[PDB]
């Protein structure tokens, strides 16, 4: 190409987070949230109770960990539903959180940890 | 069968069997079989738009020489989502332990029993669901029952909508100018190489009360020329053929969970005392030429059919552990739309 | 019969409320109490701490779901035991209860859900 190089970018995260949740017929651990408005989901994200990503000031209001990959433009997730997704109770995480600047991720720790959620340490 | 009599433990009496009551379950658009399925391997699929045009030609002397061409091809592409079903049932001892079966005044009921119950009553279910999404495709968009759109047709495919208008309650009034108006439109913009409307109680009666037309009704009451249809329901419908164009009356109506009654032939914000109808093409004989009118299927999120072809409805069946009982369970992904929508036509009795 | 119609009674309710519960080799989501004097007990009820039907005003106070058909002049439940069964927690079950007059479900939906019981949308 002009100048050589072309690139076609990198593959998205995948939904791997999960080690262990509590089975039940109605998906007891999950949660659904309407998706915001000019706003992309990737997972590894913490949401606030009104489905907002949660910023610095503001860690003990933290609800649940995001577990689908979100578009904007096609206000569509990468699997062709309408809803995004969070786990908020009982289950087992690996440490891979996102989260926004500034945020402290041990005081987001311990405000997801009073409602059943463990974080597993993981590798390099 | 011998059993206890009603007021005495020493006296004995004869059982008949059951009385069954099931709920009204049309099924007139399905049973047309104007649907294709069309199983997918993803959540996900795709289809390409095609399009050309012809123009006469031109007489050019022999020895000119001088000749024609013709203007190329193009081509577009289309996406789908599509929506997901689900709901769960149990069974437990506590059911079957000393539980008289009704149609028998001794024989126990038994796991196999319940279980042919509980399976025919959502194989029901699913099949009332069917038809409800069925006529909602038919109307042009794929609304779910609470509201959720998921498909408009006429935006995906750049095109609009079509309403024709009957003034019946005018005695003046032209019935043919509008049915010319109908079969025209359907004619010019179906651009391909018989035509239905399921018309309402009040349109049909509308209808039908025309002066004018009157002559054409009361010459079809004969048995022998209605034979020349069933909802499931009701083994006789009214039926009137006019023009070319044949009238269908459909009470079809189910209940929401909520208690909410939706009408099978309705037009969005019209009151319902307005006539009201949706006419469309048939197209059943076609069989596996049939490229209008499809359904697509998907997988479920179990780890052995991830990427398995679709299923009209998967059931799976698990245990409780320490064997305190039985679980089911039922999905279903589907999604139906019409590759033609522009051959959709509403219908109204009342002016402009 | 005389003046024609004749009816002989209704089915009692049976009992398949119970969508998920935490099977434990001791029952752990189930208690029992001594039921009180002449009070008919049919699945669906909600009973107090105390094994007495909850009433108006005493949402705050709701226990547990009763689950055994007892009969108050038999003295017995329909299968031969002397005793009523709750359910206390760690539980879903279906939309199904049955309250007394003026009651507001809602209280009592959401006292119970503090306890880890959640309800599965049903509907006819």
């Amino acid at each position: 190409a002009y100048q050589g190089f072309t690139k076609l970018g990198n593959r998205e995260p995948l939904n791997d987070i999960i080690l262990w949740e509590q089975i039940t017929p109605t998906g007891h651990s999950r949660k659904e949230y309407t998706p915001q408005a000019s706003t992309e989901y990737r997972v590894g994200e913490v949401l606030k109770a009104d489905g907002t990503k949660v910023q610095a000031g503001e860690e003990a209001q933290a609800d649940s960990v995001c577990i689908v990959n979100f578009y904007a433009d096609l206000q569509l997730s990468y699997h062709g539903q309408l809803k995004v997704v969070g786990i908020h109770r009982d289950a087992e995480l690996k440490d891979l959180l996102t989260l926004e600047a500034s945020v402290d991720a041990a005081a987001v720790k311990t405000a997801l940890a009073a409602k059943g959620i463990d974080f597993v340490p993981t590798g390099l | 069968m011998l059993t206890n009599s009603e007021k005495s433990r020493f006296f004995l009496a004869d059982l008949t069997g059951e009385v069954q009551s099931i709920p009204n379950t049309y099924g007139y658009i399905s049973n047309l079989g104007l649907f294709r399925s069309a199983p997918i391997t993803q959540t996900t699929f795709l289809m390409d738009l095609t399009d050309w045009d012809v123009s006469l030609l031109d007489a050019v002397d022999r020895d000119s020489r001088k000749a024609e061409t013709s203007a190329p091809e193009r081509v577009r592409q289309i996406s789908f989502p599509m929506m997901y079903f689900k709901e769960v049932e149990s069974i437990t001892p506590d059911e079957i332990q000393g539980v008289r079966q009704p149609g028998t005044a001794n024989e126990l009921t038994t796991e196999a029993v319940v279980r042919a119950k509980k399976l025919m009553k959502i194989r029901t279910k699913f099949d009332i669901t069917r038809e409800f999404l069925f006529m909602q495709a038919l109307k042009g968009k794929v609304v779910d029952a609470r509201g959720t759109l998921y498909a408009d047709l006429y935006k995906q495919f750049d095109v609009e909508k079509k309403t024709v208008y009957f003034d019946l309650d005018n005695p003046n009034a032209d019935i043919d100018a509008s049915i010319e108006e109908l079969r025209m439109h359907m004619e010019d913009e179906a651009k391909t190489g018989e035509i239905h409307v399921v018309v309402d109680r009040v349109f049909f009666s509308k209808l039908v009360k025309h002066p004018k037309i009157r002559d054409a009704y009361l010459a079809q009451q004969t048995p022998l020329a209605w034979q020349q249809g069933t909802d499931g329901v009701q083994a006789h419908m009214n039926t009137f053929y006019y023009g070319g164009v044949k009238f269908v009356q459909y009470n079809g109506k189910f209940k929401d969970k909520r208690g909410k009654v939706h009408t099978l032939v309705s037009i969005d914000s019209v009151a319902a005392t307005v006539g009201v109808g949706h006419a469309f093409p048939n197209v059943s004989m076609l069989g596996e030429a049939n490229n209008i009118f499809e359904v697509a299927y998907g997988p479920c999120p179990k780890m052995g059919y991830a990427n398995t072809l679709g299923q009209e409805l998967y059931v799976f069946e698990y245990e409780k552990d320490r064997d305190e009982g039985i679980d089911f369970e039922a999905h279903s992904y589907m999604l139906p739309y019409c590759t033609r929508p522009q051959l959709l036509v509403d219908v109204r009795a009342d002016a402009k």
